[PDB]
RNA sequence: GGAGGUCAACAUCAAGAACUGUGGGCGCCUAUAGAACUUAUAACGAACAUGGUUCUUGCCUUUUACCAGAACCAUCCGGGUGUUGUCUCCAUCCAUAUUUUUUGGAACUUUUC
């Protein structure tokens, strides 16, 4: 399916998703998932307060995800 | 289906994982499973009253998995 | 720079994904790699590109009705006339491609075309020094031979990952004819010969590290590729995986259940054959057999696929190429592959540290770029490096080391030069780059004057971080020249013009050395006739455009001896005695293989920088060394070794360390030289027996008394050790068949060495493989007495593995012997006629 | 199945989710878990507005469909 | 309309990127001419004959004869394409209620602005 792939393609670029928790997280992505698992650096997360962090290193469960914000050049990639 | 995770290099290493309920965990990875249920051994609880414990974390809790050194 | 960018622009000739995407994912370190391709004569290489190339480009702007359709095959990478007209690649030309993948994410791909004829090995040899990994191709009917041994010796050596390809398959069914049984059996034997040369790591149908190819007809099989693709749409998922566990060796499925025993029951074959081969076959057969009408039924039935009567309407060959490259897509089970075989963590820092020394410091931040070969293109000379960190940008002013210079290791130190531009390779254009980022390869203009061959580029900031940097070793080419060829311009008035070009030359062949010598003659040093051929018409044509002389092939000779001193200073006051001795043939070839002394290897001389005690623990170990000259060992020459060895060195330890280097620098300075023919000595081992120094030494001892002096004592040692002279000698590959086998044995008894080390019938062809030896000097021609004898019948490969100088026959040193001049020399002695010859050229 | 879904392909769509907000753009991809793929989008959430850009949703999170405007050329 | 016409007429004829001029259409696109570079002279023709000039080999120092090399021009036997008029024949994407999505951790309450 080609909703998995475009994710997979933007693996290297910086990405910002949302979470079932609440919070967002940004920063460069290295793995993914055909569940939707992420492995990330750098992170930048905010969450509802408006509390900033820092996590070195994530993993992720897809199920927790609500959905991703990906690269603009994203959009010319083949279907 | 069953795609086995990328879990391989966080083994026999420290974490920090988080979970349902705003609760949180620290530990050796010793194993990991299909549906990402988690094996920790030297278990401490982040109540901030941190109690060894020595655990079984299910996988449709967990939420996400850190790495306290680089 | 805009104006240029667009000018530029129009004459390249566009592609499917874009550059922007292509320059968009460069940043990530991860994303995008560096892959070289490998392989021995005419096995594919640059046709695997042309695969790549043509699946890209919408265009092409150069193919021809004709070749579009089938029988030449397309060349790109070959963009030199010479090449093109010789018919085989000579010099490497880069690609560099966005690349899609079975997973769908794509990365940028740096593509290398490297020579797999013997003589340009070192162009292998620069792209190896770049690349992360090497794809290596077999032809399935040659199969393995000793360029392959040593191709993969030397890349895993390297710690370049290896994935393999066997090509032509094709050819084993549609040539060869071989039965489906046959065929697999034949494969396995292959991949089988492959594995026992590699150690440590066992590669499989099943592991995905070997690819199934034509190249000329237009396909690329992994196990992998093919599941997902056809079978994969039939049977659950999960269970597929699994499939290809099951597809590989020993496994046979019956009816739904596939059990590992033998075949019990009718008819049976093992499954690779049962679901690969065998359909396969079928495509074959019933392309050209079948009926045009019936195939049509069997592709929408078995394979969804749907022909128009233009396809149809072809011809066998042209025909069978497209519905190949119809049924099996883009060539991207190889992308795949690639992407999922390397791993940066586990070789990275072992390749970068061979290199350079382990440190390592200051990491990030900082430009550093390695300069291996250049490129005679269009316009210019360009500089290709391999981004090892941080940015280049336009008009960047960089500083350039060469690596003899390295070798050696403030102000003086650092010469520079600004980066006009830079390009990404694509074959026949040139991609315009503003900025160049770590990881990828790139054609810079203007940073050529700095080096000849190798160069390290680095911009440092910091005094610690300039301090922790490390300069790149300097490439080791495979083979040594041996060759050689004296010139002469025609006219003698033109010699400025060929003096240019030889310098050229040097630049952009890397493995020939320019001598000059006192009468103003030209050494030149080549890997082999055709190597030499090649350099010779681009020098008459591509760069100076003089006639010149070129002389009779000739060969380097080299100095040696098998078994007391007196020795007088010109002032009297230094008397220096030093034994001379025939080293053990072990330790030859153990000091002649370069070497980390790893695993049980016995170490390499130049390891001599760590702790004598280690050092002389592996002589002692390895040759039953004597304690005290192990203990004593001083150096190694240019070459061979010296120790020190008398009650003197007890006496006065602290006045002799006084005068070491003064030694040392003489004794590369003597031995690089030598008393017969001034050429340079071989298995020649000297030990210090006496050294009388000056009373009072009032700055008595000085250079310019016992550096010749030691010069002298060498000399007259190795004299009255008795000389020889020695000769270099090839390894001749030769392929033939059988009955064509008594030919070969007469002409190998006529050239003089007369010698075959092995006969291996080649399982599975019509063809022996022969390996024997052959005098340089002796070599002359001789390929094509080979080519012409077995009426175009086999073939022949010389290369030069070992480096083996074998006594020349004659006693070095007998007056008596030689017979007239314009005759062959009899053979009792070739070394008495040898050093005459050279003598006089000496003077 | 999934005909219907295939005719919505290429339209400015409302897509409402379990949360509440809603996300407005075109749609280039589509999924059997119905992971949507939409072109320049924007929530509103509620007088509010935010620019995202490329947005992939999950099928858990979206509630309901509803086509904005026709296939833009 | 279509195929075929051993029927003719009239044009051109290797391919490609880039410069200049003209014309048409709305700076861009198309056509034609000239110049330069590349391919290999992959072939307009998987064929290859004669003649002229200028040079260089032999000549009776002569030919409406030649010997056998070079360069430069020509002729001759053929081929392709477009177009125009004709002629004959024929028609006018898989099925999963038990942990990463579709058989729910939902339900409910209260305070703040
Ligand atoms: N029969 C057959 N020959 C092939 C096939 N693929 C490659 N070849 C051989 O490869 C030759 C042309 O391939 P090239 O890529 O030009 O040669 P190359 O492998 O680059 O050789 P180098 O330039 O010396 O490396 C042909 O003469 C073929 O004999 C194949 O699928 N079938």
């Amino acid at each position: 399916g080609i909703p998995v792939k475009l994710l997979n393609e933007a693996q290297g670029h910086i990405v910002s998703l949302e979470l079932t928790t609440g919070a967002t997280y940004r920063g460069k992505l290295v793995e993914s998932e055909d569940s939707m698992n992420v492995q990330l650096r750098d992170v930048i997360a905010t969450e509802p307060q408006g509390a900033v962090t820092h996590m070195d290193q994530i993993f992720v469960r897809g199920s927790q995800i609500k959905f991703i914000v990906v690269p603009d050049l994203l959009k010319n990639a083949p279907l | 289906m069953v795609s086995t995770p990328e879990l391989k290099k966080y083994m026999d290493k420290k974490i920090l994982l988080n979970i349902n309920g705003s609760r949180k965990v620290a530990g050796i990875l010793r194993g990991y499973d299909i549906f990402l249920n988690v094996v920790l051994d030297d278990a401490m609880e982040i109540n901030a009253n941190n109690h060894q414990l020595g655990t079984v974390i299910r996988g449709n809790s967990i939420i996400s998995l850190e790495a306290l050194d680089a | 720079e805009h104006t240029i960018f667009t000018q530029l622009k129009k004459n390249i000739p566009k592609t499917r994904y874009n550059r922007d995407y292509m320059l968009s994912m460069a940043n990530i370190p991860e994303r995008i790699i560096n892959v070289g391709v490998i392989g021995p004569l005419h096995s594919g290489k640059t046709s695997l590109m042309d695969l790549l190339v043509i699946d890209s480009h919408k265009r092409i702007p150069d193919m021809s009705k004709n070749v579009e359709l089938g029988w030449k095959p397309l060349r790109y990478l070959d963009n030199l006339k010479q090449e093109i007209d010789r018919g085989l690649s000579i010099k490497l030309n880069g690609s560099t491609l966005l690349c899609t993948d079975l997973e769908s994410k794509s990365r940028m791909i740096n593509f290398l075309d490297a020579p797999g004829h013997v003589n340009f090995m070192d162009e292998t040899a620069v792209a190896l020094a770049a690349s992360d990994l090497v794809l290596i191709v077999i032809d399935v009917v040659e199969g393995v031979t000793f360029v392959v041994e040593q191709l993969i010796k030397q890349s895993i050596k390297n710690n370049v990952a290896m994935c393999f390809v066997i090509n032509k398959l094709d050819r084993l069914i549609l040539d060869l004819k071989l039965p489906p049984m046959d065929a697999y059996l034949k494969l396995n034997h292959i991949i089988a010969n492959i594995n026992s040369f590699t150690k440590g790591n066992v590669f499989s149908p099943i592991d995905n590290n070997i690819i199934f190819a034509s190249t000329k007809l237009g396909f690329t099989f992994t196990i992998k590729e093919f599941v997902s693709y056809y079978y994969a749409h039939s049977i659950p998922s999960s269970k597929i995986d699994d499939f290809t566990t099951r597809l590989w060796g020993s496994v046979y499925y019956h009816k739904g259940n596939f059990r590992t025993k033998p075949f019990e029951n009718v008819e049976k074959y093992p499954t690779f054959v049962e679901f690969i081969l065998i359909p396969l076959y079928k495509i074959f057969s019933y392309a050209l057999s079948m009926e045009k009408d019936k195939l049509k039924n069997l592709l929408r039935s078995n394979f969804r696929v749907n022909l128009s009567q233009e396809a149809l309407q072809y011809d066998p060959q042209p025909f069978l190429k497209h519905v190949l490259q119809l049924i099996f897509r883009q060539q991207t089970g190889l992308v795949d592959a690639i992407t999922r075989c390397y791993q940066p963590f586990e070789l990275f820092d072992n390749k970068t540290a061979h290199l350079s020394i382990p440190g390592k410091s200051t990491p990030e931040g900082t430009l550093w770029a390695h300069v291996l070969k250049t490129v005679d293109y269009g316009g210019a000379e360009w500089s290709l490096v391999r981004i090892y960190s941080g940015l280049l940008k336009r008009g960047d002013t960089v500083r350039i080391l060469d690596t003899s210079q390295s070798e050696s290791r403030e102000d003086d130190e650092t010469p520079s030069c600004e980066v006009e531009e830079i390009g990404l390779l694509g074959g026949r254009y040139v991609y315009p780059v503003h900025e160049a980022h770590k990881g990828q390869i790139v054609l810079i203009k203007g940073i050529s004057s700095a080096y000849i061959k190798s160069a390290t580029l680095y911009s440092v900031k910091s005094k610690e971080d300039m301090k922790q940097l490390k300069f790149f070793k300097p490439l080791d080419y495979i083979t040594e020249a041996v060759f050689k060829i004296v010139l002469q311009p025609l006219l003698p008035r033109e010699l400025p013009k060929l003096l240019d070009a030889l310098n050229k030359i040097s630049k952009y062949y890397p493995g020939v050395i320019i001598k000059v010598e006192e009468s103003g003659e030209h050494v030149i040093l080549g890997n082999g006739e055709l190597y030499m051929d090649c350099l010779l018409y681009d020098l008459r044509a591509s760069y100076a455009k003089i006639e010149i002389k070129i002389s009779d092939p000739l060969t380097v000779f080299s100095e040696s001896c098998s078994n007391s001193r007196l020795g007088e200073e010109n002032l009297p006051g230094l008397s220096i005695s030093v034994a001379a001795e025939p080293m053990d043939s072990k330790m030859i070839q153990d000091l002649s293989r370069n070497t980390l002394g790893k695993g049980q290897n016995c170490l390499d001389i130049d390891g001599i920088m760590d702790n004598p005690r280690k050092l002389s623990k592996i002589l002692r170990t390895e040759y039953g060394w004597d304690s005290l000259a192990s203990r004593n060992v001083w150096s190694f020459y240019n070459g061979n070794v010296l120790i020190n060895d008398t009650l003197p060195d007890e006496i006065s330890p602290e006045l002799l360390s006084k005068y070491k280097e003064q030694i040392i620098q003489g004794f590369y300075w003597a031995v690089k030289e030598g008393p017969l023919a001034e050429e340079p000595i071989y298995g020649v081992q000297y030990k210090l027996l006496s050294i009388s120094v000056p009373s009072d030494v009032n700055i008595d001892v000085m250079k310019s008394q016992i550096i010749p002096l030691m010069k002298k004592a060498c000399y007259v040692g190795l004299l009255t050790a008795i000389p020889i002279l020695l000769e270099p000698i090839y390894e001749v590959d030769i392929t033939v068949h059988a009955p064509l086998l008594p030919i070969v044995e007469e002409l190998m008894k006529k050239r003089r060495g007369s010698r075959i080390y092995k006969t291996i019938k080649v399982a599975g062809t019509p063809l022996l493989e022969v390996r024997g030896q052959v005098p340089v000097i002796e070599s002359a021609g001789f390929e094509t007495d080979l080519r012409l004898s077995t009426n175009g019948l086999g073939m022949c490969q010389l290369y030069f593995w070992h480096k083996i100088w074998r006594k020349v026959p004659g006693d070095v040193l007998d007056k008596d012997a030689f017979i007239p001049k314009l005759k062959p020399a009899p053979i009792n002695s070739l070394s008495r006629d040898f050093v005459m010859k050279t003598r006089r050229r000496k003077g | 199945h999934s005909s219907r879904l295939a005719n919505l392909i290429d339209y400015k769509l409302r897509v409402l989710t379990q949360d509440g907000r809603v996300y407005i753009g075109q749609l280039m991809a589509f999924d059997k878990h119905m992971n949507l793929v939409l072109n320049e989008c924007i929530e509103e959430r509620v007088v509010e507005k935010r620019v995202l850009g490329l947005t992939i949703l999950r099928g858990e999170q979206i509630l309901s469909t509803v086509v904005e405007d026709k296939p833009l050329l």
